[PDB]
């Protein structure tokens, strides 16, 4: 069932290893990798998601310094402490969510463009949290093992 | 030549002259499947006017209008200046998608010119006050669909769905 | 005559089971289960008959001659046994369910595929209108289910959706309106598409590593590590016992088979891996 | 007319001799025949039709005293028909169509012909898509130690069908058909089970092409042996010639007779047919008449479903 | 052909081949080649006669036949050379078997049927497949094989460095009936070599390949170890060591598992990494991935034994047979380890 | 009694038209019913010309042409070159026998005489490249057989048997 | 290379001469070295109409023609009715090839109309009346390849293989 997720990680990730440079918030990503996973199933998906969006800088910088990844190239994501190194992770999860038709782009792109629809974007993620948590599990453990090996 | 037409659903009842193909065939995009009014496409970045009810091209993304899509052509007195456009029916942002469509749709936005006279002041409006909604059952559905009043005498379905879904960003002016 | 009457029975696992096969597969397990042609867990008829015969010889030592006649003789084995077991085929395996819907709480569910039910119907059609014992209702149920092959069907439920074995989302649909349950354990049955059903099943099996510890310095001995595969508790198999007409076959069916609930199948019994409850389809 | 044998589980048609723990310091093993020999089908059907007051000598006497001319077995999966095909050490299942160009294929010149037959047995072969050997290791347990006995371990390569498989025979008399309908039988070795369903059919018999497919082991009368094994090219285009044993008789508990035979799936050249009739004595003709009643000399041709005996 | 010559003759033959190139011409390009042959006959002092008309035409006709048919035309010398090299490689393998406490049932030339302990079967496979190609480091009696030849006290007899060789291994219980053991051995070495395809590149292009493998069987477990991973299995003096290179990797890994530097959990823990690694697409990514898979059963402090990066992407196929096999070479390496141990 | 027609099936889409009207005749013998393309037939000794689409024989059972037996008259503007013979239906060598034998058969065969000019290198080829094979559905399997996609939600298995049940040795020149 | 032709060898003697050649090319189709008829051309799928000889083609591959590639030109007064074929000459099903053909050949093949005027049903026939074997040996077999009675003092092996090495399928329609 899950055998293209390992293929999806390459062109979803696209860079959370190299252009995450300076080795602080670069190596720190592995803490995301392990902890969040144990966080995502011991504590739930929505608690971890609220935590991740908390660390998001959702102005337009951490709203477009990521939606630029949909289109162009590797995005050196220096910015500041893990808020741009954290909005790439929000991007990771939402990239899985769009490339697997759990939530479509036309909503996502529209949900992150008014701040009126961020709320019901999250309110809809809340209803999809069981299914989402079940489905991303292997797709996440993929990048967790990527981190163990490479990052 | 697959063809369609856009018909917005406010409390404002100015959508009963641009209807030609009520049923006209066997299909629409919007229908009733006893679990909601499905396939309600929504176009984003457009405001409605109550004066000569139509759509006006706004740049704001979340100035969005909800509307019904049914297999129709506006009785070809209109469409002269209406947004007449053929689509790939994959790049359409439809709410409550149940059945996806055939990659080509001659659709018609009821269009209004930008009207650079007034500066737009849009406000989100959600429908209530059933006095304005009773006229919808005959004014839009019975006007168009096939199964109207044959599948919905439990009209609460198309009451609370029409309520909780069909909002819009009008100019209120 | 010549397999006049038959007894189909359910093999309900009271503990885990491990009917071994050497290292007979290409998986990472080193002590796999006995496998069907479809890679599903099966119980060969040799093993089932040997275990049941051993158990019956122990717990009916006066009926040793009847048991010898029905199931064979150690020496002077020039007298064909007038009873036979078919291979036990997996009928349903428990699965962990994270259900999203139905307002009814369930934490585990029974799971099948349509291949399994196809083989069960094969066993079942080949008896009823041929032999004389009549339990056509079970066959009608299995046919009604087999009608819907190619889509995850829930049975006796209102689920409509679930996570199965913590890893698989599936969307279900009731059969027609309602149907008598094929099992009597009040737990939903799900029949799954033969492709997702087998992923769910091969994730329902228990595959453990095991270790031999150096008895003095409490460490693992070198190479004292292997893997084994148990069919989970509550798993259900299905088999039939076919009886050739004779007198002591009636003694078998009357005195003996009517006092067989629990037996021990398979191996690794000191681990406790063999207890089984036999339910005859006669209630 | 047509009798479909539906196995309910893997089967075992033992290909060799001894299968029992005779020697102490050794395991025993066995391998199943892909197609059951016609003696197996015959003895099964007889078991279903047994009488307690006939024969007792030369089993085929009182066996044929119950049967018709059974016509050799092939494989039907889902209405599809597969037919054996045999080479040196090889055995492949193929369907009706792939047999057409086979006479001309074996007379294609060296490389064309070898490439053809080699693709027939490694690309066109549908055996390993429908039937695979399921190795079943079994043991016996001494009730004193609850462990294995000394080296009392045995392998038995069973016959596992990945999809629905029938074995197809044709039987002449119809009073036999409606007395073996829906019978659960002990079809094969080590106590396996199969079901019998009968459906009346229609296939023509009298055909004489150049070549033939042997749907059964062609028995050679042991007086034509040297007259057969000097000029093998005259009678078989490709296949296997083997010593076989006719099986094992149940009423008398003895091993049946060993005869040379042309295994099924071998392609025989029409020269075979009269070569048998002209090289057999009436007293042996009477025996081989029964040998054909049970189904041993059955020929199909590569063009149509051309059922044909040899002597008859 | 062009390499078969020794001397200025190679120029003549390769320019003839150019005249044969792209259906160029006969009766026309017989000048450029000839303006050197006549140059050569005039390069001496006592030549008698030349019918270059007949001779260069026959010389081109030879190579034309060779290419049109597609096979080196066999002469008795070809047969006696192949047969002599076969017997000499046999003499080498006789003492290779005896080097590993083995018992020969039939070792004749091309083939072999021995019985060895389950311990030195991999060592013997490696060294035998290398000596068949004249690549070894031992003296095996009076015979000291040397990089494609067989040196016998200054006599350089040829070898078979082009011929592949398959290998069957049956780990059998001493009480297993030799009928079915020998039959399984033969049926593996026949079916599998015709029926398996593993990735190879020659000319720099990932193609398939059929023969020159090593099949193992342990009462139900099967594995295949490709022995060449190059279709002109050797063409340089360089590729002589590449033969059986995968086998020394399995031997090294078994050398780590025994001494207690890796745990046999290694052999039951690769499945999880396998999904990631076969979908994986960058070299050093998979490099680190196997390095850390081993580095959960640990191999060493400050890890030192990695898989040599030629092993990845190698995908073994099978023509839909009951022989089930992992579609990748590292899983087959670990199944070979499972099979070797399972018999110890 | 009726008359049938053995239309060829090459790599080419020269099989879009053979008969004037959709179905025509009363009964068909070749069937597509839920588990196989039943009663197909394979003519030997011939070959197919993928371009210049007709038959181009080459006499040996090594060569063969696989065609379906449909009830129609050949285009009404030819059969100067199309064989029209009649056999007792048991010389009709049908693959995958399922249905009813008619015993009074009449066939039309798309074919052109060999007209020997080229060295007929006659090479076999699969029925694959799904982009080629999928558009064939409702013009070779629903242009004469409306029966499919009427009851059949079993198209991809009678596609599985399409992937093999056709085979030939083409012309290539 | 050369060109060879199309001849059936039944109990009929009507095939004496329309091949006007007595020597032909350095290659020879059928040779005889005191073992019987060699290099027999087998043709599959062409029923015969032995009286008024015009082989109507059938479709059933379970009939054959035990012919010979009769050496030479088809009298240069025919083939406006025949068919003809320039094969790559690996396809001809020649029995017990004695020599070696370099797979280059052209074959003119007589032919007929499908005969849709009576129910087709063929029958197998073998060469009866060994005296008529001798006389067909005389008329047709002698004056095509004259090495018979040249070196052959052995007729018991060359006239009694044609006994059953040639069997056909006659229509009689
Ligand atoms: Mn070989």
């Amino acid at each position: 069932l899950y055998e293209e997720d390992y293929k999806l990680a390459l062109e979803a990730f696209k860079k959370v290893f190299n252009a995450l440079t300076h080795y602080g918030a670069k190596q720190a990503f592995r803490s995301r990798a392990r902890d969040l996973v144990e966080e995502i199933y011991n504590s739930g998906f929505i608690p971890t998601f609220f935590y991740i969006i908390s660390k998001a800088e959702l102005n337009s910088d951490s709203l477009d310094s990521l939606i630029s990844l949909f289109s162009s190239d590797n995005a050196i994501l220096r910015g500041s402490d893990e808020n741009v190194s954290y909005s790439a992770y929000l991007f990771i999860i939402l990239y899985y969510l769009i490339k697997r038709g759990i939530i479509e782009q036309k909503f996502l792109i529209q949900a992150l463009r008014c701040e009126k629809t961020r709320l019901d974007l999250i309110d809809k993620l809340y209803n999809l949290a069981p299914i989402i948590s079940a489905k991303i599990r292997t797709y996440l453990l993929a990048i967790k093992r990527l981190s163990e090996a490479l990052i | 030549s697959t063809q369609r037409e856009y018909v917005f659903i406010p409390i404002t009842n100015s959508i009963t002259i641009d209807v030609k193909i009520t049923i006209g065939g066997s299909d629409h995009i919007t229908n009733i499947d006893e679990r909601g009014i499905h396939n309600v496409l929504v176009i984003t970045g457009y405001a409605v006017d109550e004066k000569n009810g139509r759509l006006v091209p706004t740049l704001d993304p979340c100035d969005y209008v909800k509307g019904i899509l049914v297999a129709g052509t506006p009785q070809q007195a209109q469409s002269n200046d209406f947004l007449t456009l053929k689509l790939p029916a994959n790049k359409l942002y439809l709410i409550r998608k149940k059945g996806n469509i055939s990659d080509d749709l001659k659709i018609y936005i009821p269009y209004s010119s930008p009207d650079a006279r007034n500066s737009m002041k849009t406000k989100p409006v959600s429908i209530s006050d059933d006095t304005i909604v009773n006229n919808i059952i005959k004014e839009v559905f019975d006007k168009i669909y096939n199964i109207t009043q044959k599948e919905k005498v439990k009209i609460e379905k198309v009451k609370e769905d029409i309520k909780e879904l069909f909002s819009y960003y009008a100019l209120e002016q | 005559p010549y397999y006049a009457f038959a007894e189909p029975f359910f093999i309900h696992a009271i503990t885990h089971l491990h009917v071994g096969s050497g290292s007979s597969v290409e998986e990472e397990i080193a002590l796999p289960f006995q496998r069907d042609e479809l890679g599903y867990p099966t119980i060969y008829a040799s093993s089932l008959k040997g275990a049941i015969k051993s158990f019956l010889l122990k717990e009916f030592p006066d009926k040793r001659d009847v048991i010898y006649k029905v199931l064979g003789e150690d020496e002077n084995p020039e007298e064909a046994s007038l009873g036979t077991f078919l291979d036990a085929i997996l009928f349903a395996i428990p699965s962990r369910i994270i259900e999203i819907d139905s307002a009814k709480p369930y934490v585990w569910v029974y799971v099948t595929t349509y291949e399994l039910l196809k083989k069960v119907k094969l066993y079942l059609d080949s008896i009823s209108q041929l032999s004389n014992a009549s339990f056509s209702n079970l066959k009608n149920k299995i046919d009604t289910i087999l009608a819907k092959e190619g889509k995850n069907i829930t049975l006796d439920s209102d689920l409509k959706s679930a996570i199965l074995n913590e890893d698989f989302y599936v969307e279900l649909e009731a059969l027609n309106n309602k149907i008598p349950s094929i099992i009597n354990a009040g737990v939903p049955l799900l029949v799954l598409e033969d492709s997702i059903g087998r992923e769910v099943i091969n994730r329902s099996l228990i595959r453990v590593r095991r270790i031999r510890i150096d008895r003095d310095k409490k460490v693992v001995e070198t190479g004292g590590l292997w893997s084994e595969e148990y069919v989970p508790m509550k798993t259900i198999f299905f088999s039939v016992l076919l009886g050739k007409e004779s007198k002591e076959s009636a003694i078998f069916a009357s005195c003996i088979l009517r006092n067989l609930r629990y037996v021990i199948l398979g191996g690794k019994e000191t681990i406790g891996k063999g207890i089984v409850e036999l339910r005859w389809v006669k209630d | 007319k047509r009798v479909l044998i539906k196995p309910l589980e893997p089967l075992m048609f033992r290909s060799q001799g001894e299968f029992e723990p005779l020697i102490t310091g050794s395991h025993t093993a066995a391998q199943s025949l892909i197609i059951p020999r016609p003696s197996t089908i015959a003895g099964m059907l007889g078991y279903i039709l047994f009488n307690k007051s006939s024969g007792t000598g030369d089993w085929l006497s009182d066996l044929t005293n119950l049967l018709a001319t059974i016509y050799g077995t092939f494989i039907e999966t889902n209405g599809e028909y597969l037919f054996p095909l045999r080479m040196g050490n090889h055995l492949a299942l193929v369907d009706q169509q792939h047999l057409i160009n086979l006479p001309t294929l074996l007379e294609k010149e060296y490389e064309r012909r070898e490439k053809g037959i080699y693709e027939l047995f490694y690309d066109k072969n549908k055996l390993f898509q429908i039937i695979n050997h399921q190795d079943r290791i079994g043991i016996s347990i001494d009730k004193s130690t609850r462990t294995v006995k000394e080296h009392y371990l045995y392998s038995a390569r069973y016959l596992a069908f990945k999809k629905e498989v029938n074995y197809v025979i044709f039987i002449d008399n119809d009073a036999i058909s409606d007395k073996i309908n829906g019978k659960i039988v002990n079809f094969g070795g080590e106590n396996r089970i199969a079901k019998l369903e009968v459906d009346d059919y229609k296939v023509d018999t009298s055909i004489e092409e150049e070549y033939y497919l042997a749907l059964s082991p062609i028995l050679i009368p042991d007086e034509a042996l040297d007259n057969f094994l000097d000029n093998i090219s005259d009678y078989v285009a490709m296949g296997k010639v083997d010593k076989i044993s006719l099986g094992f008789d149940i009423a008398n508990t003895k091993r049946k007779e060993m005869l040379t035979a042309i295994l099924e799936g071998s392609i025989v050249k029409r020269s075979i047919i009269d070569f048998i009739k002209n090289e057999i004595k009436n007293d042996l003709r009477y025996r081989f008449s029964k040998y054909e009643k049970i189904g041993y000399n059955t020929l199909m041709s590569l063009c149509k479903l051309a059922l044909r005996k040899i002597l008859s | 052909l062009v390499n078969a010559g020794s001397g200025s003759i190679v120029d003549y033959v390769k320019t003839v081949l150019k005249c044969i190139r792209e259906n160029l011409n006969k009766c026309s390009c017989a000048e450029k080649i000839y303006s050197n042959e006549v140059a050569k006959v005039m390069f001496r002092v006592n030549v008698e006669k030349a019918n270059v008309e007949e001779e260069v035409k026959n010389s081109l006709e030879y190579f034309e036949t060779i290419l049109n048919e597609g096979r080196i035309i066999v002469t008795p010398a070809w047969h006696v050379s192949i047969s002599s090299a076969l017997n000499r490689g046999l003499l080498v393998e006789l003492e290779l078997v005896n080097k590993h406490k083995g018992f020969v049932i039939y070792a004749g030339g091309d083939d072999l049927l021995a019985m060895l302990p389950v311990d030195e079967v991999l060592d013997f496979i490696k060294e035998s497949r290398r000596a068949f190609a004249g690549f070894g480091t031992e003296k095996l009696g009076n015979m000291c094989l040397e990089n494609g030849f067989v040196r016998i006290n200054n006599a350089y007899y040829p070898s078979l460095p082009i011929v592949g060789r398959s290998y069957s291994v049956i780990i059998a219980h001493y009480a297993d009936p030799l009928f079915f053991v020998i039959n399984d051995s033969y049926n593996l070495l026949e079916e599998g070599k015709e029926i398996i395809r593993y990735r190879v590149m020659y000319n720099g292009e990932y193609k398939d390949a059929k023969k020159d493998v090593a099949i193992f069987r342990y009462q139900g477990l099967t594995s295949v170890i490709p022995l060449s991973l190059k279709r002109p299995i050797v063409s340089s003096v360089s590729d002589f060591n590449e033969i059986a290179s995968i086998i020394d990797v399995i031997l090294e890994l078994k050398k780590r598992i025994d001494e207690g530097r890796i745990s046999v959990s290694l052999l039951y823990d690769y499945e999880k990494y396998k999904h990631l690694i076969v979908a994986s697409d960058e070299k050093y990514l998979t490099e680190f991935l196997v390095k850390d898979w081993i580095k959960r059963n640990s191999l060493r402090k400050h890890v030192e034994f990695t898989i040599d990066e030629k092993l990845y992407g190698v995908r073994l196929t099978i023509e839909n047979y009951p022989i089930k096999i992992p579609n990748d070479l590292i899983s087959n390496i670990v199944y070979t380890l499972r099979i070797i141990y399972g018999g110890e």
